[PDB]
């Protein structure tokens, strides 16, 4: 659809929607860019994140409101019905991003920074998908979430410091994915408590701004430690 | 438990 | 669309996705239940106008942003497209509130609560037409405003006492229109003040309930005053 | 100059 648009325009915009609000527009506009062909840049890996992201954290939203509706009236019909609507459209939406990722940008990605990146992103987003699944459909859909990544974790720990941001923000996920998908705990403590420890040590390392980023995101690592001991 | 907030570029 | 959905069963939904704080959704949902045909009651009245005041409050707010950026770059053509775009689109969902009021919710409307109510509505979604519009357009769209409200305010000073919060939230919506589309704050500043007047000596009527409904709003035309003064 | 909010039932 944003096929007659060249590649820059669809950049700009996908920056202006960004600034309104407008995250619908704004991952339309980076699909369209995706489907240009070309490799992305950090900067337009990072729009595409953001834009999906916006986009289904209110679909998730929305369908846990909706499930949670739906659960106290089984202790009509149109509950189940507008659940099931709004399930579908995340299905879609996460199957959109999962369909950019295989066609083409993961083959594509030679970097460690790239590769990382969008493998964390197939991870995501089949972890979106299990939390809606129901059945034998969720195992396949969370071994599919579990083996991205580990593919991006194995990458990560050979390519990158430990207190590089998507390092340690494919680690805070990962370990999400433990808790919340795997009921596995103790892998999601374990795998949190090393991360933030080894990036600890690393930090003496960095400049003032990249310790600024870092530790951001170790102190995510940490309050989810607070919540789970 | 909080993932990547991811939200804002 | 909506057109095979029971009555009832768009209602429901449209409560549904309130609280899903899916608005577009929510939106759709009423318009298929005023295309039914039936008068709308008063809650379903208020559902209808808070799922079009969330859609187009959401677009308004986009296309401020995006005009704000236009204006600086003007002291390539994306800027101007993309606030383009969303301007076109606002105008549509404002042509379709209006095609609602006028396919046949106002001529059906008999009783001062409901005629008032769309009346408001009429001149509301006129009045987000003007703000994006320019030259002769805006002169007549201006004037559509105008009309709706001056006949809303009409009835609503024969058919209903100064404290009724419809009243009272026309009036505030017309000083808004006249302050800030109209180029006339003496009218805007005389009306706030007039309503306010007139409401506080009608107090010493309601209930206590009434009362909080009242003063809410009445704080509304105060804090207006006090930005106008 | 605020309008009415109206955005929540
Ligand atoms: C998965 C992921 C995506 C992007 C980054 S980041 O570009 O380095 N950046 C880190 C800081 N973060 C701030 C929030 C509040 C966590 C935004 C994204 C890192 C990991
Ligand atoms: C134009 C209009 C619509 C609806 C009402 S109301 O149903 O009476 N109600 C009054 C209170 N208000 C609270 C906000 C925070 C102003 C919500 C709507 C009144 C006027
Ligand atoms: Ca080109
Ligand atoms: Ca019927």
């Amino acid at each position: 659809a944003m096929g007659s648009m060249e590649r820059a325009s669809l950049i700009q915009k996908a920056k202006l929607a960004e600034q309104a609000e407008r995250y619908e527009d704004m991952a339309a506009f980076m699909k369209g860019a995706v489907e240009k062909g070309e490799e992305l840049s950090c900067e337009e890996r990072n729009l595409l994140s953001v834009a999906y992201k916006n986009v289904v954290g209110g679909q998730r939203a929305a369908w846990r409101v909706l499930s949670s509706i739906e659960q106290k009236s089984n202790e009509g019909p149109e509950v189940r019905e507008y659940r099931e609507k709004v399930e579908t459209e995340l299905q879609g939406v996460c199957d959109t991003v999962l369909g950019l990722l295989d066609s083409h940008l993961i083959k594509e990605a030679g970097d460690a920074e790239s590769r990382v990146f969008y493998l964390k992103m197939k991870g995501d987003y089949y972890r979106y998908l299990a939390e809606v699944a129901t059945g034998d459909d969720k195992k396949r859909i969370i071994d599919s979430a579990r083996s991205a990544y580990q593919e991006a974790m194995d990458i990560s720990k050979k390519e990158m410091p430990p207190t590089n941001p998507i390092r340690l923000g494919l680690a805070l996920n990962f370990s999400v994915f433990h808790y919340e998908i795997a009921n596995s705990p103790e892998e999601a403590i374990s795998l949190a408590k090393t991360t933030f420890d080894e990036a600890m040590a690393d930090l003496h390392t960095l400049s003032e701004d990249s310790y600024k980023d870092s530790t951001l995101i170790m102190q995510l690592l940490r309050d989810n430690l607070t919540l789970w001991t | 438990a909080g993932s990547i907030p991811g939200r804002r570029s």
